[PDB]
């Protein structure tokens, strides 16, 4: 069948560069003087947005911003001038050919001053523990690039026996990454210990951002 | 503004049917589509039913899938037969006209979790501690996917970060932060709340110091 | 235009 390759997977660009990104079919997309070949942006917990439809139409109340262009089997999509609104993947999409599909996406992250995470650390509840559970919570908020690294020191000795992670995509707005190291132990397992730590490695300062707290 | 709305059971059995329901809203006329989006995120057309009558349907999918609508509850449906674990997805409606020959208008979607595991609610925790205040909420212990987390039931929008869940023990864990004002925090309450659709639950924990 | 099996025509 019909395959849609979209490339790169994924592509940085500054505040106010031009990007572009490429999709090729595997056999044609036309007919009657038009292409079947359509664009979306999609931003995380929304669904995709139509940017271009029939390869060059620009969907209305979409920014002039936005614009496509291509034939048959070789289409591109790009964005200029670049704006930090446009962090998201973005799909092709042929509805021409049976099977119809979509392109597997490429990933737009957009480049910014470098910045430090805020780090906060935070102690098991006594709503947790009251249950019979205990989890220790490190938010690493609002940093770039997206390059970060955490280790958790058990009285100064690193821990692997439980450390759950997740990032963030970027932020629509100030162009930042947020990311989230959590530790699962039992009431007691917790109790056998008393000096807690996560550690910011990250590019920003030359040296870890330790945050810390004692049971 | 034509606006659609999908909805359905958020966890179904492996071997039984996915049944689905898309409201139309603003407005015989065009195509209705189906489409999902894997937990990996790449997207699957599924079908439409046009204003005639008609369907068409991915070939992949063929065997196993319906697409119907009722044109006097302005509604249309999936049914997906013999389920398996890989058709968990985002499940989409979405609208095809004319005018642009492309999927033009779409639903928020809804998450479906193809799965033999019970339902299990949240266990929500609140996560207490400058110029600001970062605070939190621990999410622990539900399944399936998804859970919505507001704080002071919307009113409190910016300096929010909800992170993506994880699995373990067969069960989701997710956290959420939230950055305010230093002053006016203990002063001025703040209020997670935390909807989780599949067991049809919401919990709002206060923050205490 | 109109589709049938996925395809656009007249």
């Amino acid at each position: 069948n019909i395959v849609l390759t979209q490339s790169p997977v994924s592509l940085a660009v500054s505040l106010g560069q031009r990007a572009t990104i490429s999709c090729r079919a595997s056999e044609s997309v036309d007919g009657y003087g038009n292409s079947f070949l359509h664009w979306f942006q999609q931003k995380p917990g929304q669904p995709p947005k139509l940017l271009i439809y029939l390869a060059s139409n620009l969907n209305s109340g979409v920014p002039a911003r936005f614009s496509g262009s291509g034939s048959r089997t070789d289409f591109t999509l790009t964005i200029d001038p670049v704006e930090a609104d446009d962090a998201a993947t973005y799909y092709c999409q042929q509805n021409n050919v049976d099977p119809w599909t979509f392109g597997g996406g490429t990933k737009l992250e957009i480049k910014r001053a470098d910045a430090a995470p805020t780090v906060s650390i935070f102690p098991p509840s006594s709503e947790q523990l009251t249950s019979g559970g205990a989890s220790v919570v490190c938010f690493l908020n609002n940093f770039y690039p997206k390059d970060i690294n955490v280790k958790w020191k058990i009285d100064g000795s690193e821990r692997q026996n439980g450390v759950l992670n997740s990032w963030t995509d970027q932020d629509s707005k100030d162009s930042t990454y947020s990311m989230s190291s959590t530790l699962t132990l039992t009431k007691d397992e917790y109790e056998r210990h008393n000096s807690y730590t996560c550690e910011a490695t990250h590019k920003t300062s030359t040296s870890p951002i330790v945050k810390s707290f004692n049971r | 503004e034509v606006q659609l709305q999908e909805s359905g059971p958020s966890l179904v059995k492996p071997s039984q049917t996915l049944s689905l329901t898309c409201s139309v809203t603003g407005d015989t006329s065009g195509y209705w589509n189906w489409i999902r989006k894997f937990p990996g995120n790449k997207l699957e057309y599924m079908g439409y039913i046009s204003y005639s009558g008609s369907t068409y349907y991915n070939l992949s999918l063929r065997s196993r899938i319906s697409i119907t609508r009722d044109t006097s509850k302005n509604q249309y449906y999936l049914q997906l037969n013999s389920v398996t674990t890989e058709d968990t997805a985002t499940y989409y409606c979405a609208l095809i006209t004319t005018t642009t020959y492309a999927m033009d208008y779409w639903g928020q979607g809804t998450s479906v979790t193809v799965s033999s595991a019970k339902t299990t609610p949240p266990s929500v925790y609140p996560l207490a501690p400058n110029s600001m205040v970062t605070l939190g909420c621990l999410v622990k212990g539900y399944f399936p996917e998804p859970v919505t987390v507001t704080w002071n039931s919307g009113s409190l929008s910016s300096g929010v970060h909800t992170f993506p869940a994880v699995l373990q023990s067969d069960l989701y864990t997710l956290s959420s932060s939230v950055t305010v004002p230093s002053s006016t925090w203990p002063s001025e309450t703040v209020t997670c709340n935390v909807a989780h659709p599949a067991s049809s639950t919401k919990v709002d924990k206060k923050i205490v110091p | 235009l109109i589709n049938t099996n996925g395809s656009w025509h007249i």
